[PDB]
């Protein structure tokens, strides 16, 4: 559901 | 014997070390063989036979201890110093006579050099003088005493300088002498004389094209700025032409340690095209390739010269000309591989070029380098590779970074840049706090693949990986603590990996973790708070069993509501708390009855039933209707 991504 | 010798020099089909068996009897070999060599070497043979002779002589020479049995070799070697093809073999043979007889071998050499000088003086031609300087430049670094004494004698200086004045048109004499000057610079006393008596000669010889490279070499070693700049400009210019590759490459590799040389090199577009072409060329020597890679890595390095100029070079000459992509199909030794990794690292310091690096295969090159060194050398190069890998896995989609190969094979190396349980700790890799931060950013991206299942499987296969993550939950660094919580929130998209670490309330260690996590909801770092809230929201909205237990945890509910009352203006945090609270309130009507008379909670929910935020009005309505359920 909640996802952290840096790309 | 004598036939053994003919076999050793007859053809390349023979192994001299193997013939040792034929050289069984110590004397026969220690004598006849030496005598056969004395008689054989009294003439000059073809370079094939000479090569084999001076490839085998060192072996027997090293074993013999009687000097009177190897004394003849000094004249034989020094009289062949003008045969360029066997000069390195002659040096090894003389170095073999250094382990033993060191004192007697230097004294024999001086007596020969002194005899050679008298022959040069009496020779109307130039060949005797060339032989003397060639003997001196060959044996200088191992016979400094007698060679310094000869070079500094007035009788030697006199014949040398005079023949450089009268026979400037003799390139073999001049270039032989320029090599002597450069080799002899290994001695400080000699360097001072050259820097005090040869500057004029070197200024004249710098004007002749075929003397320029060796003159600039001597001028570099005699430097105690246009004197240096004209020398370097010759190295760059000569290298862009493609000639004297070994000398200019070795010279420019040491010279590119200075910023002013790098700027000059970076500004010469002609040599930069040539350096990339030579690296890509399948004809250049491995020794030249290494130097070419050293120069490029030195010139591509970001400082801690202007950054935008270095960034412009890396884009225009390394990335534009596909330097990285060609390194995949080139044979690299360990030291050249080290520079290739260094070049990749340098380019990735500009994040705009990382995507091009990955397309050219830089990811696979980092991975293979790391796997090859894993059980071998976790040295500074090993660390540098992980640094480049971290930065790569931060800015590109992981699934496209390793030629369709799983990006999760990178995980183990990233974990190496994370502090291990203090009980163990002590890691060869001297990773800094920034390295840990960057590895955690990269792992968080790896955790986005398949709801974190794939990275979770790696964490589950080694309890040391989870311990390292848990050890950073309360790190003193805000950015490390934030990135650790973000990593965990992605890993909570599937309960297999680490859900038991926080939500196994029958385990005291896990239950204490949960209490700590609850308290972290009120961290001062909003990014951290969003991630903590995401941790809870993710499993609560996905695992009904865990959701049921969470709905009975008074401290979690009171803390979430408290944070919601005071920070609901932050969209991401608000949405995450609403998902968590609606999940909890849908599972536990008695939790709803606790808050049904919270006036401030209700009014804050009512204001949001009115950006790209559709979940906020919907979840606010759902929660308010559940509170209405508890009233009607």
């Amino acid at each position: 559901k909640f996802i952290v991504s840096h790309y | 014997m004598n036939k053994v010798w003919d076999r050793i020099v007859g053809s390349d089909s023979a192994d001299a070390q193997s013939v040792l068996k034929e050289r069984c009897s110590s004397p026969k070999d220690v004598t006849d063989l030496l005598h056969v060599i004395q008689n054989w070497t009294s003439e000059i043979h073809n370079n094939g036979e000479e090569t084999r002779c001076w490839k085998c002589v060192p072996m027997l020479a090293g074993y013999v201890k009687d000097w009177g049995q190897l004394e003849f070799l000094c004249r034989r070697i020094l009289l062949r110093s003008s045969i360029q093809e066997i000069r390195p073999l002659l040096l090894v043979t003389m170095k073999s006579l250094m382990s033993n007889h060191s004192d007697n071998t230097e004294q024999k050499c001086g007596n020969i050099l002194q005899q050679l000088l008298i022959e040069a003086e009496e020779d109307s031609g130039n060949v005797s003088l060339r032989l003397l300087v060639d003997a001196m430049s060959l044996v200088f670094p191992i016979c400094l005493g007698v060679c310094r004494d000869m070079f500094l004698s007035t009788d030697f200086q006199d014949i040398l300088t005079r023949n450089l004045n009268s026979s400037a048109d003799d390139e073999h004499l001049v270039n032989g002498a320029l090599r002597l000057l450069a080799v002899s610079c290994i001695d400080e006393a000699v360097r001072r004389f050259i820097a005090e008596h040869y500057l004029k000669t070197l200024q004249q010889s710098f004007k002749v094209e075929k003397y320029k490279v060796l003159t600039a070499l001597v001028l570099i070693k005699i430097w105690s700025k246009e004197t240096l700049n004209s020398c370097i400009n010759l190295f760059i210019d000569s290298l862009s032409n493609g000639e004297n590759i070994e000398i200019n490459t070795e010279a420019l590799a040491y010279l590119t340690l200075k910023p002013s040389v790098r700027v000059l090199l970076r500004g010469n577009g002609d040599v930069c095209l040539k350096i990339i072409e030579l690296i890509k060329s399948q004809d250049t020597t491995p020794t030249d390739l290494y130097g070419l890679l050293i120069i490029l890595a030195n010139v591509s390095e970001h400082p801690s010269e202007n950054v935008k100029d270095i960034e412009e070079f890396n884009r225009d000459y390394i990335i534009d000309l596909d330097l990285i992509g060609s390194l995949k199909s080139i044979k690299l030794s360990t030291s050249s591989y080290n520079q290739a990794i260094r070049i990749i690292y340098n380019v990735t310091r500009d994040k705009t070029q990382i995507s091009e690096c990955v397309k050219q295969g830089a990811g696979l090159m980092l991975l293979v380098f790391l796997a090859q060194k894993r059980n071998l050398s976790k040295d500074e190069w090993y660390l540098l590779s992980i640094r480049a890998l971290s930065k790569t896995l931060i800015y590109v989609n992981p699934e496209t970074a390793f030629s369709k190969y799983s990006p999760l094979s990178a995980a183990p190396f990233l974990f190496e840049n994370l502090p291990l349980p203090n009980d163990n700790a002590l890691s060869e890799l001297q990773f800094t706090q920034l390295d840990t931060y960057e590895a955690l950013l990269a792992l968080t991206n790896l955790a986005t693949i398949n709801q974190g299942v794939d990275l979770g499987k790696i964490i589950l296969s080694n309890a040391q990986y989870w311990d390292s993550i848990e050890n950073l939950l309360l790190d003193s660094s805000v950015r490390i603590q934030r990135s650790t919580l973000e990593l965990i929130s992605n890993l909570m998209s599937n309960p297999m990996a680490i859900s038991a670490k926080f939500f196994c309330f029958e385990n005291p260690k896990s239950a204490q973790n949960f209490e700590i996590l609850v308290k972290l909801l009120e961290l001062h770092d909003i990014q951290s708070q969003r991630a903590v809230a995401a941790i809870f929201a993710n499993i609560a909205s996905t695992v009904p069993f865990i959701c049921k237990e969470l709905s009975e945890k008074r401290n979690l509910i009171e803390t979430a509501i408290r944070v919601f009352k005071t920070q609901n203006t932050d969209t991401d945090l608000r949405i995450r708390l609403l998902v968590l609270l609606s999940s909890i309130f849908n599972a536990n009507a008695h939790a709803v009855a606790c808050v049904k008379n919270d006036e401030e909670f209700v009014k804050e929910l009512q204001k949001y039933r009115n950006q790209k935020d559709p979940l906020t009005p919907e979840l606010s309505k759902e929660i308010l209707s559940l509170i209405n359920l508890e009233h009607h």
